Parts: C-alpha cells; sequence; structure tokens
RNA sequence: AUGAUGUCAUACUUAUCC
C-alpha cells in the first residue's frame, strides 16, 4: 500500500486498501475515449469508441 | 549511507551552498553544517541526510567532485 | 482611554443636544483622544444634558467653552456612531490629587 | 416548582387575600410589620404578577424556607380563585 | 420555589447587550443559527439580493419575503 | 429546462454550423434538486433559417457550460467540465475533469487555455493538454466571489462580474507556467475591484463609436447601462484621483452614505475612479466648484472639458 | 497622502513587527494600525496583506497594551483589506476548545462581525448537513 | 459525544489540514470544510504557546532595522552621523531629495496574502527549490568556471542521480544559456 | 458659438469679448451645417450632415445624439397646432414635416 | 559573552537576557551557567575529548 | 536545551496626575 498525505496517520491497514482505492488517480483517464470520426453516413450515425475505431481502421 | 561527512571547507560557504550544492546531485533532506558560536566561525566539515540510501550511496560514487572555495571537498559514507 | 483606563462611558442613547469641551480639554477627541483631524461633532444624551448638566465637558466635566468634535480615525472606524460618550465614572484620577 | 402555572390576578378579588397573607406573615416574621404588607399589596397590584420575583423578594425576607411554603400557599389560593367562575378561593364560600 | 440562581449583576461588566455577537462559550449551532438569521436580515434588507433571489424562483417578491420572515425564527431547533 | 446555449462547427464535420443547447430535467428552484440533465443538437438548414433535430445525447448532471474548443465543445454538467466531441448518435465526451468546487456556472476558453467560472468560487484557469487530453488547472484565485458573468480582457487578465453587485479583474502573474501536470500552487492576483452597485450579468469589451477607443461596457440587472475606461495618462489618473477627493468632501451623497463605502461594500477599492461623482462638479455649487477648480489649479470650465474628453473618447 | 509611503515603511515594519521586544510589535502595530485607515480604498491592499502576515502570529499575550494595540490594528486591517480576508484567517480558530484560541478567535470575530455584518453574508462557507439540521443554504445555489 | 482523529480524517477530503485540537470543538465537520478553503489562512501558532508571541527573542541582539537605497542616497544618514558626533546645519540639497522621493523610488519587497508572520520568521530564509542544473552566482566563483558544471562531467560517466530521475542536464540527454545547465 | 466647417468636423468657442475655450469632434464626410431650433423649451442646435445631431445641454451638460433617420440637407424648426414642437426638415426633393417626442439623448 | 546595547547597557550573548547596568552583566560571570550548556556545542564541533 | 514558580533590581507604557 503506498503511502500519501492523507493516509499519513492510517493505523489500521483495512482503511489503507480503500483510501488507496479512492486516491487512484482521482477519477479520470479519457482524453480520446470517442474520436472515431465514422464515415458510414456522417451525420445522426456513428457510434464507436477509440479502441473500436482502431480495429475498424486496422481492419478496414 | 544517508549521510555524508564533508571535509575541507571555506566560512564563506554556508548551509545554503551545501543545501544548493548537495541538491545539484540530489536534495538534502536534512542539513547539518556547524556554526562554532565562540568566535562565530565555521570549520568547515558537514552531515547531509537523505530521502533513503540509494540517494546516499549514488552519493558516494558521484559525490567528491565538488570542490569549495578552489579547494577540495571531502564525502563519505556515515 | 490612554491615560484613564477604568473610566468607562454613558454609551447612551444620542439627542439633539451639541457636546462641548472645556478649556482644559479643547481640541482633544473623545474617542481617539487625539489633536487632529476633526471630521464630525460630538452629540450628548438627553439625561446627560439637563439644567446644571448642560455646557458641560464630556471628557474634562469642568465648564465647557467650544464645542467638542470626534476625530476623523474614529470617523473613518465607525466609533463614532456609538452612543454618547459622557464620562459618568470617575476613578483613579483627581483623588488623591485634591490631598495634596 | 409550584411557581411556574401562569396565573392573573385581575380575574381574581383582593380584600378575601389580604387576612391570609396577614396570616402567613405574622406566623412567619412573628409580629405584625408595615412593610410586608407593602410588598403583598405591591406584588398583587399588578393584573399580571411575577411569582419567581415575589418568591425571591419573600423567599429572602423571612429566612428562605417559611417564604417558600407562603409562596406555595399564595400560589394555590390564587389558583383556586381564578379557576373558580366567581373569582374567590375556597375559604370564603365556607365564610 | 428556591431557584438561587440571580443574573443581576456583579460589578458592571460584561452584560451582553448587542444581539449577534457571540461569546467564547457559544455552541456551533447557536452561531449556525445567528449566522443563518443575519443571512435572512441581509437578504430582506439588500433590494438587488432580493430581487435576484425572486427572480430565480417563481414566488413573488412579497411571498418570499413573508417566507423568509416566517423562516427566521428557530431555522435549525437544536441550540 | 434550457440554460445554455453555443453554436458553432465541429472539427470532425465540414462547414455546417450545429446549434447545441443544454437542458435539464425536473430542476427544483429551491434545494437544487436535479434528475438528470441533456443536451439537444441543431443542424440549422437553409442557412440558419430552420433548425433540425439531430440527436439529444443526456447526461447526468445540469448543463450549464457550452462552448467550442478547437473544433470540440467543451461541456459542464455540474463540477464535472467535459470535453465532448460530434457523434453520429450522441456527443461522445472524449474528456473529463471533476475539479471543480461546487458547479460549472461558466465557460471562457482562450485560444490555448480554458477559463471556467464557479458558482460560489472565483474563475481559475485550465489548460487543455491536446496530446493526452486530459485539462489541468494551471492557476485559481485567492478569494471566493459568487460570479455570475466574465470575459477576457486579454491572454492572461479576465474580468468577471460579481452576484452582491460588484466588478472585479483578475490578472495573472507573468511567472505562471502553464506546462504544469490552499487548493491550487499559483495564484492570480485581482487587479482592480469596484461595487459598482448594481448585479452586473452582460459584460462586453468593444468600440461603441467608430474612431474611439473601446471600454469596458457593462450591463446591470436593473435596467442600466456603463461602461468602464482605462486611463491612459497617469497624470490625468492623478488628477481625477485628486478630482474625486475633492468631490468626496465638497458634495456628499444624499443617501448618507460614504462614497469610499459604497465603493468597498464587497470588494476594497484597486483602481477604480467613478465617473458619476465626478459628474456632478457641473450640477453643485459655483462657488464649491471654484473652489475645488482653485485647489486642483484650474478653472471650472477647464475641469468641465477635461472631463467631457474622456467621455467623447470613450463613449458615444 | 500615504498612498505612496506604505511600500517604504514595509520592510522596516517587517524588521520591526519580527519581535526584538514587546514595545517593536505594539508600537509597529499602531502603526498598521493608522496606515490601515489612511490608504483606505486606494488600491495598494496588497502589502497590506504582507504586513498582515507579520501580524497575525502577535493575536497571543496577556500584557494589556499590546493585545489592545493588536485589536486595533486587525481593526483598522479589516476595513482596508476587506471581512472576507480577515474571517478567512479567523475561521479555524472558532472551533479550538483549548480555553484559549477560542477565547481569542472569538473576540475577534466579535469585532469583525459587528462592522460590516451586512457584507459578511457573500464567505460564510460551505457547510455541509448533518441529521438533525440542515446546514446548506439552497438560496445562493437558485440557478437561472 | 466527541469524534476521533482518524474518523474525521478517513470523513474529509482533506485530511492533510486536519489538527489534534479540532477533535475538541464543537462542529468539526464545519472547521474541516473551513480549514479547506481555497484562499483561507491559518491561525497563528500562538493560540497553544505560553511566551504571547513576542518573549522568545530575548537574546537575539540582530540589526535593529535597514534603510533603503533611496534615503542612503541622498547623504542624510552621513549629515545625521555628523551632526550626532557633534552634539555628543547640512543643507545639502532640496530637489535632489524629491528625485530620490520620486524619480528614484523603489518598489520594497511585499508579501502574500497568506504569508503570516512566523515566531522567529528570520532563520528559515526558504526559497522555492533551487535544484539540479540550477546554481548560484557566487558559488559558481567559488567553482570559478568561465561561462557544463564540471561536476555533471562525472553525471556522465557514474549516470543519472537516483535522487532526481527525471533528470535532464546539458550536453548529455540534455541537447543551456547562462547560468542554468540543466532541467 | 459654433461653427461649422466644410468638412466632417465643427468647433465651437464661447460668448466673450475675446475668444476663450475651444472644442472639436468628428461630425464626417459631409459639410456641416448650422440650425437652430426649440428642444423641450429650449434653444437647441441641428446639425445636417450625414448624421442629424441635435445638441441640448442637460443640467449644465451637453448632449447631442444623432437622428434615427435619413440624412437631410437643411432643417428648421416648426410650430402648429397638430406639431406644437417639431422640426421642418427639407430632403432630397422631398419635405417630410418631424418631430422629436422622447428624448433622444440616450440610447433608442 | 559581554556585548554593548545602543542606549549605553550591556547584553549577554550566552545568557541571552538582558542587563541593567554594569554591575548585572558582571554579575551574571558566577552565574548564568551559560559556559557549562557549550559542551553539547562542544561535542557537537568534536566528537574527541 | 526551552518552560515552571518564586525573592530581587532595571527599563518601558498609559499625552496618568498637584
Amino acid at each position: 500500500i503506498p503511502n500519501t498525505a492523507h493516509f499519513a496517520n492510517v493505523t489500521q491497514i483495512e482503511d489503507a486498501v480503500s483510501l488507496w482505492a479512492k486516491l487512484k488517480l482521482q477519477k479520470a483517464s479519457e482524453r480520446w475515449q470517442p474520436d472515431t470520426e465514422e464515415e458510414y453516413e456522417d451525420s445522426s450515425g456513428n457510434v464507436v469508441n477509440k479502441k473500436t475505431y482502431e480495429d475498424l481502421k486496422r481492419q478496414g | 549511507d544517508a549521510t555524508v561527512y564533508v571535509g575541507g571547507l571555506d566560512e564563506k560557504v554556508s548551509e545554503p551552498l551545501l543545501w544548493e550544492l548537495f541538491l545539484q546531485a540530489g536534495p538534502v533532506v536534512n542539513t547539518h553544517m556547524p556554526k562554532d558560536r565562540v568566535t562565530g566561525q565555521h570549520q568547515g566539515y558537514g552531515f547531509v541526510e537523505f530521502l533513503s540510501e540509494e540517494d546516499a550511496d549514488y552519493a558516494i560514487k558521484i559525490m567528491n567532485m565538488i570542490k569549495l572555495y578552489g579547494k577540495p571537498i571531502r564525502v563519505n559514507k556515515a | 482611554a490612554k491615560h484613564h483606563p477604568d473610566l468607562i462611558f454613558c454609551r447612551k442613547q444620542a439627542g439633539v443636544a451639541i457636546g462641548r469641551l472645556c478649556e482644559k480639554c479643547d481640541g482633544k477627541c473623545v474617542i481617539c483622544d487625539s489633536y487632529v483631524r476633526p471630521c464630525t461633532l460630538v452629540r450628548i444624551c438627553d439625561e446627560c444634558n439637563y439644567g446644571s448638566y448642560q455646557g458641560r465637558c464630556v471628557i474634562c466635566g469642568g465648564p465647557g467653552v467650544s464645542d467638542a468634535y470626534y476625530c476623523k480615525e474614529c470617523t473613518i472606524q465607525e466609533k463614532d456612531r456609538d452612543g454618547c460618550p459622557k464620562i459618568v465614572n470617575l476613578g483613579s484620577s483627581k483623588t488623591d490629587l485634591f490631598y495634596e | 416548582e409550584c411557581l411556574e402555572k401562569k396565573v392573573d390576578m385581575s380575574k381574581v378579588n383582593l380584600e378575601v387575600i389580604k387576612p391570609w397573607i396577614t396570616k402567613r406573615v405574622t406566623e412567619i416574621l412573628g409580629f405584625e410589620d408595615d412593610v410586608v404588607i407593602e410588598f403583598i399589596f405591591n406584588q398583587l397590584e399588578v393584573k399580571n404578577p411575577d411569582s419567581k420575583m415575589m418568591q425571591i423578594n419573600l423567599t429572602g425576607f423571612l429566612n428562605g424556607k417559611n417564604a417558600r411554603e407562603f409562596m406555595g400557599e399564595l400560589w394555590p389560593l390564587l389558583l383556586s380563585a381564578q379557576e373558580n367562575i366567581a373569582g374567590i378561593p375556597s375559604a370564603f364560600l365556607e365564610l | 420555589m428556591t431557584d438561587r440562581y440571580t443574573i443581576h449583576s456583579q460589578l458592571e461588566h460584561l452584560q451582553s447587550k448587542y444581539i449577534g455577537t457571540g461569546h467564547a462559550d457559544t455552541t456551533k449551532w447557536e452561531w449556525l443559527v445567528n449566522q443563518h438569521r443575519d443571512s435572512y436580515c441581509s437578504y430582506m434588507g439588500h433590494f438587488d439580493l432580493l430581487n435576484y433571489f425572486a427572480i430565480a424562483e417563481n414566488e413573488s417578491k412579497a411571498r418570499v419575503r413573508f417566507n423568509l420572515m416566517e423562516k427566521m425564527l428557530q431555522p435549525c431547533g437544536p441550540p | 429546462a434550457a440554460f445554455s446555449v453555443a453554436v458553432c462547427r465541429f472539427s470532425n464535420t465540414g462547414e455546417d454550423w450545429y446549434v447545441l443547447v443544454g437542458v435539464a430535467k425536473d430542476l427544483i428552484l429551491n434545494p437544487r434538486s436535479v434528475a438528470g440533465g441533456f443536451v439537444y443538437t441543431y443542424k440549422l438548414v437553409n442557412n440558419g433559417e430552420k433548425l433540425e433535430f439531430l440527436h439529444k445525447t443526456p447526461v447526468e448532471e445540469v448543463p450549464a457550460a457550452i462552448a467550442p474548443f478547437q473544433g470540440r465543445v467543451l461541456i459542464g454538467v455540474g463540477k464535472l467540465l467535459r470535453v465532448y466531441d460530434l457523434g453520429k448518435k450522441k456527443l461522445l465526451r472524449k474528456c473529463e475533469n471533476k475539479h471543480i468546487a461546487n458547479y460549472i456556472s461558466g465557460i471562457q476558453t482562450i485560444g490555448h487555455r480554458v477559463i471556467v467560472s464557479d458558482v460560489q468560487e472565483s474563475f481559475i484557469w485550465v489548460r487543455y493538454k491536446r496530446n493526452e487530453n486530459q485539462l489541468i488547472i494551471f492557476a485559481d484565485d485567492t478569494y471566493p466571489r459568487w460570479v455570475t458573468t466574465a470575459s477576457l480582457l486579454d491572454y492572461d487578465t479576465v474580468a468577471g462580474a460579481d452576484k452582491f453587485g460588484n466588478i472585479c479583474v483578475v490578472r495573472l502573474p507573468p511567472n505562471t507556467n502553464d506546462e504544469v501536470d490552499n487548493g491550487a500552487s499559483q495564484k492570480a492576483e485581482v487587479i482592480m475591484n469596484y461595487h459598482v452597485g448594481e448585479t452586473v450579468l452582460s459584460l462586453q469589451k468593444t468600440t461603441l463609436i467608430p474612431g474611439g477607443s473601446e471600454s469596458l461596457v457593462y450591463t446591470t440587472l436593473s435596467g442600466g447601462i456603463g461602461i468602464l475606461v482605462p486611463f491612459t495618462s497617469h497624470e490625468d489618473h492623478d488628477f481625477f484621483q485628486h478630482v474625486e477627493m475633492h468631490l468626496r468632501s465638497e458634495h456628499p451623497p444624499l443617501c448618507g452614505r460614504d462614497h469610499l463605502s459604497f465603493r468597498s461594500y464587497y470588494f476594497p477599492v484597486k483602481n477604480v475612479i467613478d465617473g458619476d461623482l465626478c459628474e456632478q462638479f457641473n450640477s453643485m455649487e459655483p462657488n464649491k466648484q471654484k473652489n475645488v477648480s482653485e485647489e486642483l489649479d484650474r478653472t471650472p470650465p477647464e475641469v468641465s472639458k477635461k472631463l467631457e474628453d474622456i467621455r467623447t473618447r470613450y463613449a458615444f | 497622502m500615504g498612498k505612496d509611503y506604505i511600500y517604504a515603511v514595509t520592510p522596516l515594519l517587517e524588521d520591526a513587527l519580527m519581535d526584538r521586544d514587546l514595545v517593536h510589535r505594539q508600537t509597529a502595530s499602531a502603526v498598521v494600525q493608522h496606515m490601515s485607515l489612511g490608504v483606505y480604498g486606494f488600491g495598494c491592499e496588497d502589502s497590506l496583506n504582507h504586513l498582515l502576515n507579520y501580524v497575525w502570529p502577535n493575536v497571543f499575550e496577556t500584557s494589556p497594551h499590546v493585545i489592545q494595540a493588536v485589536m486595533g490594528a486587525l481593526e483598522g486591517l479589516r476595513v482596508a483589506i476587506g471581512p472576507c480576508r480577515m474571517l478567512q484567517y479567523c475561521l479555524q480558530g472558532l472551533f479550538h476548545p483549548a480555553r484559549k484560541v477560542r477565547d481569542v478567535y472569538w473576540k475577534i470575530y466579535n469585532s469583525i462581525y459587528i462592522g460590516s455584518q451586512d457584507a459578511l453574508i457573500a464567505h460564510y462557507p460551505r457547510i455541509y448537513n448533518d441529521d438533525k439540521n440542515t446546514y446548506i443554504r439552497y438560496e445562493l445555489d437558485y440557478i437561472l | 459525544n466527541r469524534f476521533t482523529v482518524a474518523e474525521l480524517k478517513q470523513l474529509v477530503a482533506r485530511p492533510d489540514v486536519v489538527e489534534m485540537h479540532d477533535v475538541t470543538a464543537q462542529d468539526p465537520k464545519l472547521l474541516v470544510h473551513l480549514k479547506a478553503t481555497r484562499n483561507s489562512v491559518p491561525v497563528p501558532r500562538h493560540w497553544c504557546f505560553k511566551r504571547k508571541y513576542l518573549q522568545g527573542k530575548r537574546g537575539i541582539e540582530k540589526p535593529p532595522f535597514e534603510l533603503p537605497d533611496f534615503i542612503k542616497r541622498t547623504g542624510i544618514q552621513e549629515m545625521r552621523e555628523a551632526l550626532q558626533e557633534k552634539e555628543e546645519k547640512i543643507d545639502i540639497d532640496y530637489q535632489k531629495l524629491h528625485d530620490a522621493f520620486f524619480k528614484w523610488q523603489t518598489k520594497p519587497k511585499l508579501t502574500i496574502h497568506g504569508d503570516l508572520y512566523y515566531e522567529g520568521k528570520e532563520f528559515e530564509t526558504r526559497l522555492k527549490e533551487k535544484k539540479p542544473g540550477d546554481l548560484s552566482d557566487e558559488l559558481r566563483i567559488s567553482l570559478g568556471m568561465p561561462v557544463p558544471p564540471p561536476w555533471l562531467i562525472a553525471m556522465q560517466r557514474y549516470g543519472p542521480p537516483p535522487s532526481y530521475p527525471n533528470l535532464k542536464i546539458p550536453g548529455l540527454n540534455s541537447p543551456l544559456y547562462g547560468d542554468v545547465f540543466g532541467t | 458659438l459654433n461653427i461649422g466647417l466644410q468638412n466632417g468636423v465643427l468647433l465651437r468657442t464661447v460668448l466673450d469679448p475675446v475668444t476663450g475655450d475651444l472644442s472639436d469632434t468628428r461630425t464626417g464626410s459631409r459639410p456641416v451645417k448650422l440650425f437652430r431650433v426649440r428642444m423641450q423649451g429650449q434653444e437647441a442646435v441641428l446639425a445636417m450632415s450625414s448624421r442629424s445631431w441635435l445638441s441640448y445641454s442637460y443640467q449644465s451638460r451637453f448632449h447631442l445624439t444623432p437622428l434615427s433617420y435619413e440624412t437631410l440637407e437643411f432643417a428648421s424648426g416648426f410650430a402648429s397646432e397638430q406639431c406644437p414642437e417639431g422640426i421642418v426638415a427639407i430632403s432630397t426633393n422631398t419635405l417630410r414635416i418631424l418631430a422629436l417626442e422622447k428624448l433622444g439623448a440616450v440610447f433608442n | 559573552y559581554f556585548m554593548k546595547n545602543h542606549l549605553g547597557s550591556y547584553e549577554c550573548k550566552l545568557c541571552l537576557t538582558l542587563h541593567n547596568n554594569e554591575g548585572s552583566y558582571l554579575a551574571h560571570t558566577q552565574g548564568k551557567k551559560h559556559q557549562t550548556n557549550l559542551a553539547r556545542r562542544a561535542a557537537k564541533e568534536a566528537k574527541e575529548a
């Protein structure tokens, strides 16, 4: 369990796991989770993810 | 190794150019550079506590290249 | 004030009686106790100025000649919008001096 | 205690409470005085008197034991006079 | 009915006469209720703040003023 | 209930301008209780003559901020600042930021950075990394203010309104590093603060007359229009400050209040001159105007011409 | 006229307010007071904040003249800086059950409270609501 | 009736500001919310001390005060010292003092709004964090190198420092002008 | 005393035995003509240019706003039963009898 | 340890206290044993006896 | 190496006062 500035006064190990889970890089990690530019009709039909568009570009 | 002993210095040097000086290598967490009270001047030898030991062993390797006032600086483990 | 720390003010309701200052305490402020920057006049209470209590000094309590005023430093600090600062009590001042 | 219920002297008489208060003052203070009768007259002069203020005025007047019983006897007679539709205590119906 | 509690005076000192100043032994709920009462009085006093508060809600100005006057007494409950 | 609207184009699409409007669902006007939000998209067909509903992407929080930023749309729903892109079925959120204090009330996007305005907290400067799609806040303010509207005066200076009837202008320090990775390290100093006395909700720095100088024209909720003009000369600013100091002693307000206390209601005054108090020199007494002109070592028509020159330079 | 010289006196007050002996802190504090009333409204507040830093530790003492001095000081600083910054120094001290910090910070907070009670409204922070009581004022969260 | 410090730190979102005396308050949630504000200032350190914040500097006899350059460049200090030596007048100039007060005016070093006065506040002259690759002038003088600092020649052989792993220093992996030889 | 030039600028001076203060503004690409009118019971000036500005003092403060209409070549004050306070303005091959009812010193 | 003040007084550097007169600093020689408290600084300056 | 209390001088403030 890596320590932190909020977990300095922690004594029990049960609270430290929850503190490391909540501290876990806040809640982000989403820079390009939609950019895919699906041609199809290019107006209202292009629901795809980043990995799905990457697999569609690698396949065709 | 977290601490080092540093000999052969000139009193115009103080705790600050040691701070700045050894953090050039790696940060000095705890600095000790005696001020002598009686004649109000420094003998020029130092003790340095680091974050952990790796800092200080690299410090043994690199560390004795410093030259304070044209003159040689002793750094060894402690 | 700085001369008498045990003195207590009246702090009564403000009336229409304009305050006055004695000839020995002329120019001195009531709250700030300074000599420069007069900005607002001193108003006395209704019970504090009645009969023989009219025309008396607020700080000195003697025969008032000129009208007293408040300091501008006390006016900007909102220390002049309080009650009537008439000196009611008189302790540790002009008591042993009468014996000598 | 007994001095927590709100009462009103406007719905009760005053001439019927003078002999019981005089007997209570003669039993407490021993003799008959003019300051205690005046204090009892001033305590009942208001239309909405204060039981705690009267107890403090008569709570220490004696010694601090007979005055509490006097206040408890005067509060119950006033309560019986104000609860009745006539406005008299129970000691005035028989005589 | 011995109460032995006559909060009368001592030596012409203290004797709080203002409202909303507070003391060192002031509780948290009493200070929060005093701050809420001061905020309600500042909302009722300022005309622009009352207008900005009534423009957002669908209520009128006098109804919001009566609601703020009715909610001044016992805003929290436990002091 | 709609609260935000924006009309721009997408980088993934062509030259078709889309009108995105964020709305809320079951919004309580008391306990700020909200059930959900939505964002409808329009086509703006017939060269902006008819709108066609393309898609309506829902949201968990009520959106109160919609602004274009480098071909994408920045959507602020509550305390979550998200960068959404144009999609065929719904607005795909490419980024997200949850570093807001209470709720994002306004968003002004610079060409490089982004300035979001909170509800009870002052506006903060945030840099958006294009490489990793991560928005990082690199600057913040030291004093909280209930901001209602704001406008970017420069690349580092931003002026924002207050809900308490004040106006403030914050400028970033030149040593602030935008490339980074009590709340924030770098703080922004407030260079100008003035209590206007009226609730301002619209600020725009532009030229009211062709040939003149641009001024900070501001609106009010009480049906008033004002303008703030910067001083071009230090001697003219000192002359205006001396004229205001003479007028505060010679012509007091009729409501018994102090001019400095009225200007310092919410925030202390910093580099602000009230021209309305200086305009009373022509309406005051002629002997008092002559005394003020003798204290200013000029004439009362000279002071009137000096007051009218700034109005002719900055206004209609 | 102190709108200029404030700067000149500022570092020296730093040296004086940093205490050699109590009279330094006292008198220097009085200087901060009269300066603070004098400069009001002219936009110099920044350096006055800096000086307020060094003023702030002196809050604690039993010596009558230095405590009343400091009181006058923080009052003038109240009007000059504006209440918001004051209160932001006076928040945490309220709470303290220790028979000292609460006495004092509540004395201060009262001094800040009586005057400018009207302008304090905005600056009370957000305080979460507990079981029996609702401590959030939702009026400020009404959004058009 | 009073919660512990661990329960107050686990419930607070910012537990790096909680103290040991905050548990003895009447409302720890409001105190923890007010202490974690954006532009808030902490209380002084004399809340628990018994020296009244002015009795700790007993034996410290440093310089009482230092005049600025705008007053020292007017010649009034030397004239005042000559007058004090004669007592134990000058009439140098009248426009030079106005020039030193208006044109030759130096802005003093102010402080931040949160920069409160500490107890000592003279022995902790801390300044940012002059790290690896950036040094002061004089120590250059002791080093005596004309315009890499020469132990970054040995930062070639022995390797990049464990202490500052992110390091780049000129000429090695960092492809430098003036003082600053590494970033 | 107001004086209009052939360019889009005019310069005024006070009425005195000697010439005192002066003021000027860009009224332009049109010859600035001067016409006297009666506005709100006071003597006002009516300019004839690309924009028709009407100068009038308001509580020891001048106030001149342009007209929200077309430009005219000549203008003169009018007073009748149907138009108590109006201005007869001559346009390009057309005559128009107009009147300024609402205070045109502020933004219309 | 004897140091002169700027007002005609003495101040002890080792005792870190003030001296009202010349006899006050001359009576903090046998007393004010700050010399015995310098043994920690002498041991920190030199580890050997 | 602070702090503790206590006999005992010494400076300082209160525009302190005949």
